[PDB]
């Protein structure tokens, strides 16, 4: 046997400082001689700086590390589906712990430029607002963010659970999500049946510093591999605000320099690793596919702050909730000014690029014309008809709970001009006409969304005006 | 049969050098002990926690206790333990420091009962409750806009002179009374004379027979200011464990815990965040909220009143502390001034309780629409501050008047609102809560005076205070 | 000439040991090239740059690529030379990173190409030009309002909105349509889906057999987004000084390249300062922006987008680079607010060539009138939001009548991306877009209607257009 054995100095916040080590490798895996994970982080001149992974009670001054020159890997394979595990991989429900043997590095090279594509297929997300109004690519990179308890994990529930017809496999890492929460989360997504596909990675609060830094990276290691097969992958995060703290936190013990707001420098240098291993691939590498749904939290929408400012300016998109118009009615808050889609258009079908690319128009003139009249005393009544037709326009952007809306059904509704029919009585007319649409189409017009399941175009709007007129004729009039 | 000399000494942080390889292991209770040498030195008997192993076999520690007369030299004592508690049955009806020693005259504890250690790890996945119930307390607001779940983890932030202690007082006498089971309230950070006002009043009421009562106060040191919340959870959770027996938890100020940390990490050597706090402070909270779950064994609904200095929900102390809790109540200062108690803020407090599912499709329209028409009001004051009241349309001219009248029905009188003002208290059910709650919403009363629905309970005082006034 | 050795490793910075006599200076590139010895090791390529001198022989560098595997004691080769990269004939078309090596996958560059040193200091005052020759950019916004002073310095600085990346992207193809001169463009950290978009573009169009490209991707160190952009300044350098045809370049951001080396600077640097950003970021930022200058020999003309945090010029990173630019398009919100894009700020976006002695006054005659025409709504748009009426009380009038009709004509729509909004469009001249900027401001079409002048090409396509467009 040959080994470097080092010594165990300082003890402390997570925290061990080694002496020794003469063939020390950097960010290699290291063992306590109690069965606990360490990691090698910050290689000074005389000691190394290790980082503990999982619980240090049991560490004293004497221990001695030994060398496994292992770089830090997390185990992948088909038996993860319906898994949920520790980013080590041990799973935490029971069932027998993991099975596949095959392992990636956390840390790995990002695909190249020359690989990838320019994203042409769309995304089924089934909510209506962000399908109309923000669209989503095989391969873009969302961003959602917003104030606490305005229905970020809702949306990212909906997302996941949505993937019930497609080739999708989906990721979720709950970082720093409180432990009980997680639970009622897997115990949505089993009475929803989405675990024939999921794999969730689960940090809780308790877990130390060093694991809830290292998820993400596990969750996207994990889909890498899946990447490679030339499946596709959706990978959903949570609370990147928490994971920046928790990188923060242990900077600060490893006496680095703090920066700004006490943040160290590498953040961005982190986060860019962290999103930029999402992309297309071509055939050059499989044709894979994977896209990224990254959270952060904020006050009031205040995007001042020092991490949103490094996250905005990587994503394709930003998608704004804002628990201001949350209360208000509009429970997708979806706010479709600052809302933006560097892949707008591309991302959306033959049908949906031909019928909503007048709607955030019309929603736009509608907010600009109703901030010039928050008060309705004196108005000039000859633009009042747009202001009209975009109040009974907006109300049409908003589903309830656990409600994933195909985009067949949704694009009969988000028409150019299913936005300007009757509205007899617009007010409490649509919230029950849309539903009863949706059942006079299953059990009457079948054929004319086959049509549009068929060919992902609209067919001659004559024939679907007519389905319009005897839907309208049949529906009881409020 | 281990001895160290102290080195260090920096305030209520003091540092042990053991012998080699031979040092106690982190997290174990250090005792000194001495006695008077000569006229000028003091009786010392004292305990320390392991808190760091610094290199060269030194420790440093933390004090529970003022550290006066330490002396460079004085001789150490490792009992090897971690502080221990009284554990079990006994306790019931008691008071304990954070030490684990009591202070209610009775006595004490034989030296050989049962005990535990405090630290431990936290549960696992497979022993976590799914299920959600609502616990209701009788207050129109708590009961209507964010319903408490049992067995989850309700907060009351709050400001300094809003309430939050007052709020507490009248939940415990709504619910302990009519409960049944095991109860522990653990103060931690408060003023000390409620620990008179508190256990004098229970013992009058009769509830104290089957509670359990920690006090670590304001002027004992930060190391107590730490450690009695360990205390007073590992009291509770032993009966969460191994009787099966539904449990209450109360915690007065879990602030002061957090906020012990920025006065003692300091001078353990760590550099601070952007605000004074620890930078681990994430880690400690997580590690101490996390033991507040429900398992398969038992029932834990704990009541947390954390404190926000400076009213500043920016402040990382409550801005990092929301993700636990699963319903809360956000105490308005502003609201408090004009002239509304309890102050709940309607738009702010939420909670996953609320949800049509579970609390009735009726219950939630009620709900939605008072929260839409208390956001437009709020929405509508530079309006109304900037450019007079009669210039809105004809639609908010009645929206506020209804806005007005509902933010003032919210109000109450509470049963320990007896004692600032002679108005006695009343109790409210949640069903006719919701339908006064509709009646208002439809407009059937906007007819009344606007003012005269402060200070009411059902819908029927209401409308014997528009009876018995003249106007 | 002798080797060194590893020392100690920090994140991205690592240190290096050297004996003496061969000591070699700063900015001297450092080169790693390893193999595993057994099974505890991985293989490693790298190189360093070299930053300071601590003493004792000692040296502080910092990385190009991922440094996860590195091990104390490696053998650390010294070149003696700055970074080089290959420069002539041989680049065109090809795909470089910050190192000099061709990603563009055909090939590798041959052992002994001319490599010319990245760093050097820039042109003297001795010999600098003077002539100011306007460009005809074809897009009647850019050419009214600020038009492009050919040889200087152009920066559509934007406030960091949204609107940067496509413009410079039409604006590639556009201009060099117009003067197929020599093009760079360079990215210093990029959305690496942006960069291939580009390259396919270019590739598709034709344009990349006679341009040049070095691509920084934003994952790597950085020692990368510090170290690239002047590759692309040396590049133009070689291309300007060797043959003397006029080359054209493009920055896609600045920002991000203070950023990136900021994290760097503060990581091993003495102190932070200003909002945590480096001590010498000006400097930093002069000496890299004042290479691209015109010189006797040639002219040197670029683009640069400059991010902007948080919507907020005060910052001092993008501050520090107003004296640099020549005509400055202040995007902000870019009308983002308004359905309008991508159109730069009618009124704050001003540059050197507004002169009648410039720009002939045949064209700033019209120039005045627009601007008079056009910048009264919003000094008085915050008065009609209140008089939003009917009413008259304010002499509004004909601003109101052509404001936002003739803002709807400040769009062009002849090479926009169809596969992004599928509108066509055709080209057009300023020289006889004057003509109908004469004829909007005598009001030949004030019968028509606001959305017949909105995404519209030429006079004569509005005319047409709003005819056929519901007569
Ligand atoms: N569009 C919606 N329709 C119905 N209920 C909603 C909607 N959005 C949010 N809710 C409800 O409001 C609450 C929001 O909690 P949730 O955790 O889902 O939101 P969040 O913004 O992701 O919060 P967190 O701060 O925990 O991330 C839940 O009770 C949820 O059921
Ligand atoms: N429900 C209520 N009914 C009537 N008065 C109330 C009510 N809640 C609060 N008050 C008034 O506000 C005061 C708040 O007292 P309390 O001791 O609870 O303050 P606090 O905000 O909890 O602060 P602290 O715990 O720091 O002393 C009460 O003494 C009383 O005058
Ligand atoms: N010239 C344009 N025409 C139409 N839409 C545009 C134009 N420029 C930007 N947009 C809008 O913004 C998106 C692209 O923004 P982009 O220029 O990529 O932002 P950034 O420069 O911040 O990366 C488009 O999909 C569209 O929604
Ligand atoms: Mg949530
Ligand atoms: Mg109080
Ligand atoms: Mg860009």
């Amino acid at each position: 046997q040959v080994s470097d054995v080092g010594t165990v100095i300082q003890v402390g916040d997570g925290i061990a400082r080694a002496h020794g080590l003469d063939n020390v490798m950097s960010g290699e895996l290291v063992e306590f001689a109690n069965g606990v994970m360490g990691m090698a982080l910050n290689l000074e001149e005389n000691n190394v700086g290790i980082v503990i992974l999982g619980p240090y009670t049991g560490i004293k001054e004497g221990d001695e590390v030994r060398r496994t020159g292992r770089i830090m890997e997390v185990p992948v394979g088909e038996a993860l589906i319906g898994r949920v595990v520790n980013p080590l991989g041990q799973p935490v429900d029971g069932l027998g712990p993991v099975e596949t043997t095959e392992t990636r590095p956390i840390e790995s090279p990002a695909p190249g430029v020359m690989d990838r594509r320019s994203v042409h297929e769309p995304l089924q997300t089934g909510i209506k607002a962000i399908d109309a109004l923000v669209p989503i690519g095989r391969g873009q990179r969302e961003l959602i963010i917003g104030d606490r308890q305005t229905g970020k994990t809702s949306v990212a529930i909906d997302t996941i659970i949505n993937q019930k017809d497609q080739n999708m496999i989906s990721i979720y890492v709950a970082i720093g999500q409180k432990e009980s929460t997680v639970r009622t989360v897997v115990e949505t997504l089993r009475k929803h049946g989405a675990l024939d596909y999921t794999i969730v990675v689960t940090a809780s609060a308790s877990q130390p510093a060093p694991l809830l830094f290292l998820a993400p990276y596990a969750g996207v290691a994990m889909g890498e591999y899946f990447m490679y097969k030339g499946k596709h992958v959706l990978v959903v995060y949570d609370d990147l605000s928490k994971q920046a703290a928790a990188y923060r936190e242990l900077s600060l013990l490893l006496r680095r320099p703090p920066g700004r707001e006490a943040y160290p420098g590498d953040i961005f240098y982190l986060h860019s690793r962290l999103l930029e291993r999402a992309a297309k691939l071509s055939d050059a590498k499989g044709g894979g596919s994977l896209t990224a749904l990254p959270f952060v939290e904020t006050q009031a929408g205040d995007i001042s702050a020092y991490i949103p400012t490094n996250v905005i300016s990587i994503t394709d998109g930003q998608i704004f909730l804002q628990s201001d118009l949350f209360f208000s009615g509009v429970r997708p808050a979806i706010n479709a000014g600052l809302s933006v889609s560097r892949v707008g258009g591309a991302a959306q079908i033959k049908a949906m690029k031909k019928v909503a690319g007048t709607l955030r128009l019309d929603l736009a003139a509608y907010r600009e014309l109703e901030a010039f009249a928050q008060f309705g005393s004196d108005l000039d009544k000859a633009t009042q008809a747009k202001l009209a037709r975009g109040a009974r326009t907006v109300e049409v952007l908003k589903q309830d709970l656990h409600q994933p809306i195909p985009v067949e059904k949704q694009v009969l509704i988000i028409y150019a001009l299913t936005r300007g029919f009757l509205d007899d009585i617009p007010v409490e007319d649509v919230r029950r006409f849309e539903k009863e649409f949706y059942l006079f189409l299953d059990q009457n017009g079948q054929h004319l969304l086959e049509h549009i399941r068929t060919t992902k175009d609209l067919p001659n709007e004559d024939d679907l005006n007519k389905a319009i007129e005897a839907f309208k004729k049949t529906f009881v009039v409020s | 049969m281990t001895r160290g000399r102290v080195i260090q000494v920096m305030g209520p942080v003091v540092d042990v050098k053991f012998e080699n390889g031979h040092l106690p292991a982190i997290y174990n209770a250090l005792k000194i002990q001495h006695k008077a040498r000569n006229e000028n030195e003091v009786d010392i008997d004292l305990t320390l926690e392991v808190a760091l192993h610094l290199g060269d076999d030194t420790v440093r520690t933390i004090a529970m206790a003022s550290t006066d007369g330490l002396i460079r030299g004085m001789e150490v004592i490792d009992t090897g333990a971690p502080i221990s508690v009284p554990v079990g049955e006994v306790t019931l009806g008691r008071v304990f420091n954070v030490l684990g020693e009591p202070i209610d005259l009775e006595g004490d504890i034989p030296a050989d009962a049962r005990r535990d250690p405090i630290h431990r790890p936290a549960p696992k996945f497979e022993e976590l409750a799914t299920e959600v119930e609502i616990l209701e307390t009788g207050i129109k607001v708590v009961d209507l806009l964010a319903p408490y779940i049992k067995g989850g983890k309700i907060g009351l932030f709050g400001g300094a002179g809003v309430g939050k202690t007052v709020l507490i007082q009248e939940l415990i006498h709504n619910i302990a009374q009519e409960h049944g089971g095991i109860s522990v309230f653990a103060g931690v950070g408060e003023r000390t004379r409620e620990g008179n006002d508190l256990y004098h009043e229970m013992k009058d009421s009769g509830v104290i027979s089957k509670t359990a009562m920690v006090f670590g106060q304001m002027n004992e040191p930060p190391g107590a200011r730490m450690r009695v919340a360990l205390t007073g959870l590992t009291m509770a959770e032993y009966f969460r464990d191994e009787q099966g027996q539904d449990v209450l938890l109360f915690i007065d100020n879990i602030f002061r815990f957090t906020q012990a940390g920025s006065e003692v990490s300091a001078l353990l050597g760590r550099m601070p965040s952007a605000v004074g706090y620890q930078p681990t402070l994430a880690t400690e909270m997580g590690q101490l909220q996390e033991r507040i779950t429900s398992t398969a064994k038992g029932s834990i609904t704990s009541i947390q009143a954390i404190y926000v200095p400076a009213d500043d929900y920016t402040d990382p102390a409550p801005a990092t502390t929301f993700s636990h809790l699963d319903a809360t109540t956000n105490l308005e200062r502003k609201l408090a001034e004009m002239g509304i108690y309890p102050a709940v803020d309607p738009l702010a407090s939420t909670s996953r309780a609320l949800a049509p599912e579970i609390v009735g499709e009726e219950h939630y329209q009620v709900a939605r629409k008072v929260q839409q028409t208390l956001q437009r009001y709020k929405e509508l004051q530079d309006i109304i501050a900037i450019l007079g009241m009669d210039e809105l349309s004809d639609e908010d001219k009645l929206v506020v008047h209804r806005a007005r009248r509902i933010q003032f029905f919210l109000s109450q009188n509470f049963h320990v609102a007896e004692q600032f003002t002679g108005q006695p208290g009343s109790y409210v059910p949640v069903k006719e809560t919701v339908r006064g709650f509709k009646e208002i919403l439809e407009g059937k009363y906007d007819h009344l005076p606007e003012d005269a629905f402060r200070l009411v309970g059902r819908i029927e005082e209401v409308v014997e205070k528009a009876k018995a006034m003249g106007v």
